[PDB]
């Protein structure tokens, strides 16, 4: 493979080469409120990220070697994952807000359209409000955003396959250490940021099993349609 | 299978 | 508090005898099993479970100093996970089994006798081949139980939950530092323990949706105590 | 609830 053979700096470089842009919604702030229309607009948003993260995935060292069925099962599994811990990220300094898009900032109140989806907010802001207090780096958010990639699925798998996710797992491990090394954290202060980060994963999947259930919801419901990939991806749940 | 077709590039 | 003050010796020493029994299920009705059989012997066990994590929890350091609100809501999202994560630790030694008792071992193909209860045997014998594989310590296991109770629903809301869950990590360093184990085999290691919760976190889930949905069905009866931590996820 | 008296005790 090429991703053992990376270095920390160099693992750092690829990935924050590899990101995504921020993709802007139809949005129309003079159209006020609404729940099917806004429904509407994360579902759009959502289903053109889905096609950025798909080939985001590709350029993530370890991925490519993966069976084409490993890399379906893996984006099956953590793709509502994904989706959350960016936009949680891209809302860190809008407290209070969700920055979903650049011209779509939402808040807690307009949350209460569209049934439970306040809960699914208050999760997201209480992430977003955790990775200020925590002044998380983009270095090691894209960490973090490749983690969950390999791991949500590793536990679902004559296969030496798993064993090759493991590694580059523990790859992307030492990079996070050697992030926190080069911001003069003591080993103690490495171990528990790192124990910190990775604890977040546990609350990243909570809101996707919480999301997941939602969007299952409106799709038996008569309204709002999710496009025929967002379809497929619910499906595999 | 529209997710194989993308990974399909 | 008392936690912070813990050497991480002390602190596992504590963790350790703070330890629930092994119960045992209803040696009736004996194997084989139905879905209204099965499951009334996994309530009935479940429910006496309960009662011993409650008492556990309290054995916790740090849980005590926390108001009793708050004490409700962290056992009110994690119990289940503690629940799996103590199967899962049982029947490690077991392989393909599920250890529930000591007189309750159950395999994949007993599990498809209720309506999607087999992918959630799937996913605990993974964890369970998971940690087998990875050697897992008794007293890396206490530590990670310890974590989930103060963990899971800490964002749901705690400066000082925090110090604790430090100070488990300070904990479970030192153990992996005592065999043997390198720097970068620490960290490693560490990483892949705490990314298994997340594992623990989706069975919960998995496993919540499949209690709400026998609950509905009226079926068989969840006791008063399950069904208030049920309603907890609604 | 029930959860409150298990605590106290
Ligand atoms: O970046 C994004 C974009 C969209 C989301 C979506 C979403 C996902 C799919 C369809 C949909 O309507 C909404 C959701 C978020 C998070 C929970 C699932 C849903 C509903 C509430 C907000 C999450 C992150
Ligand atoms: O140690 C235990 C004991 C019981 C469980 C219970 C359980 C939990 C509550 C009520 C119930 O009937 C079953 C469950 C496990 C895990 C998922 C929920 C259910 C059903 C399948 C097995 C899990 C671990």
């Amino acid at each position: 493979s090429l991703a053992l053979s990376l270095t920390a700096d160099q693992m750092v470089s690829a990935l924050l080469d590899a990101e995504p842009p921020i993709l802007y919604s139809e949005y129309d702030p003079t159209r006020p409120f609404s729940e099917a229309s806004m429904m509407g607009l994360l579902t759009n948003l959502a289903d053109r990220e889905l096609v950025h993260m798909i080939n985001w995935a590709k350029r993530v060292p370890g991925f490519v070697d993966l069976t084409l069925h490993d890399q379906v099962h893996l984006l099956e599994c953590a793709w509502l994952e994904i989706l959350m811990i960016g936009l949680v990220w891209r809302s860190m300094e809008h407290p209070g807000k969700l920055l979903f898009a650049p011209n779509l900032l939402l808040d807690r109140n307009q949350g209460k359209c569209v049934e439970g989806m306040v809960e699914i907010f208050d999760m997201l802001l209480a992430t977003s409000s955790r990775f200020r207090m925590m002044n998380l780096q983009g270095e090691e958010f894209v960490c973090l955003k490749s983690i969950i990639l390999l791991n949500s699925g590793v536990y679902t798998f004559s296969l030496e396959e798993k064993d090759h996710i493991h590694r580059v797992l523990d790859k992307i491990t030492d990079t996070l250490i050697h992030l926190m090394a080069k911001a003069g954290l003591t080993l103690q202060q490495q171990h528990q940021r790192l124990a910190q980060l990775l604890l977040i994963l546990s609350h990243i999947r909570h809101m996707s099993n919480k999301g997941m259930e939602h969007l299952y919801s409106m799709k038996c419901k008569n309204v709002v349609p999710l496009s025929d990939l967002l379809l497929e991806m619910l499906d595999a749940h | 299978k529209i997710l194989h077709r993308l990974l399909q590039d």
